[PDB]
């Protein structure tokens, strides 16, 4: 089986390369965050334009659905994260205590703490309610492209240009595991899988890996993109066949069988750098989202 | 600018 995925929408508005796309929990909408300073917000199953959410006095990097749909985390340039009521559109909190640039961010599963990495070299640990660093680990030798809680939270991993991927425990701080495989491309993104059982990491060398954190070994190997700049986000797809989802720095979204490893399908369209891309929780949709040369936002649908 | 969209060297 293969997917059919096919262009549907393209969304338009930001006025500098657009850095990450996310559907909300709920299926209802899709934010998306720029390097010109906002958050915008989109229907997800139409496109249509909904309502820019700005505050953040340099380019996002990064945004982040709480649990419930509710809020959204940002990270930015500014060094700071911002945690914001999408429905009055509010600044509730500006979280500071990072020293550079603010890179990637998470709500937990409970959606109480943030995670945040940073071009300082650190991972933090905020508390949702009254916005305060709890948490400060020295993770890192390189700015940390991504933060991602496990599945009920106990876990926090971490990825850097350093070629590192690392494993907190929340509680403590504390370096459970540090996972590299025989060379150091930087590592550009990492997450857990929706199971919480591995982890996809991302590597500036052209290769996605699937791993088995528990164990420390590499499961799978999925290659055929071009990823040698760039901090793109990869997804896991659940919602039809089994994927894994990346862009591309040759303007392509790819789409590989999770378990034979080959490419399945690639979708043409954007005129630049894929930088993020998003799987939509109960439909087959695809958000991708490219660089400066592009800025628009696409929405691609498919019957598996 | 926005660091996601720029290059980083080691």
């Amino acid at each position: 089986v293969k997917p059919n995925y096919a262009l549907k929408f393209t969304l338009a508005g930001h006025t500098k390369a657009v850095s990450s796309v996310k559907f909300s929990p709920n299926g209802e909408w899709l934010a998306s965050s720029s390097a010109d300073k906002l958050i915008k917000i989109w229907g997800a199953y139409d496109g249509k334009f909904e309502k820019t959410i700005s505050g953040h006095k340099l380019g996002i990097s990064d945004v982040a659905w709480s649990s419930d749909s509710n809020l959204l985390v940002s990270a930015s340039d500014d060094k700071t994260l911002k945690i914001w009521d999408v429905s009055s559109g509010k600044c509730l909190k500006t979280l500071k205590g990072h020293s550079n640039y603010v890179f990637c961010c998470n709500f937990n599963p409970q959606s109480n703490l943030i995670v945040s990495g940073s071009f300082d070299e650190s991972v933090r640990i905020w508390d949702v309610k009254t916005g305060k660093c709890l948490k400060t680990l020295p993770a890192h030798s390189d700015p940390v492209s991504a933060v991602h809680f496990n599945r009920d939270g106990s876990l926090i991993v971490s990825s850097s240009y350093d070629g590192l991927c690392r494993i907190w425990d929340t509680a403590s701080g504390q370096c459970l595991k540090t996972l590299i495989d025989d060379d150091n491309p930087p590592v550009s993104f990492v997450k857990f899988s929706p199971n919480g059982k591995y982890i996809l990491a991302a590597t500036l060398d052209n290769t996605l890996k699937l791993w088995d954190y528990s164990k420390g070994k590499c499961l799978k190997t999925y290659t055929g993109h071009k990823n040698e700049k760039y901090c793109i986000f990869a997804n896991f797809s659940v919602t039809g066949g089994k994927w894994i989802v990346s862009g591309s720095e040759d303007n392509l979204v790819y789409i590989w069988n999770l378990q034979t490893k080959e490419i399945v399908q690639k979708l043409q369209g954007h005129t630049d750098v894929v930088i993020s891309t998003a799987c939509h929780p109960t439909e087959n949709i695809i958000a991708s989202a490219a660089l400066e040369n592009d800025k628009t936002i696409k929405l691609w649908k498919s019957d598996c | 600018g926005a660091a996601r969209a720029e290059v980083y060297l080691r």
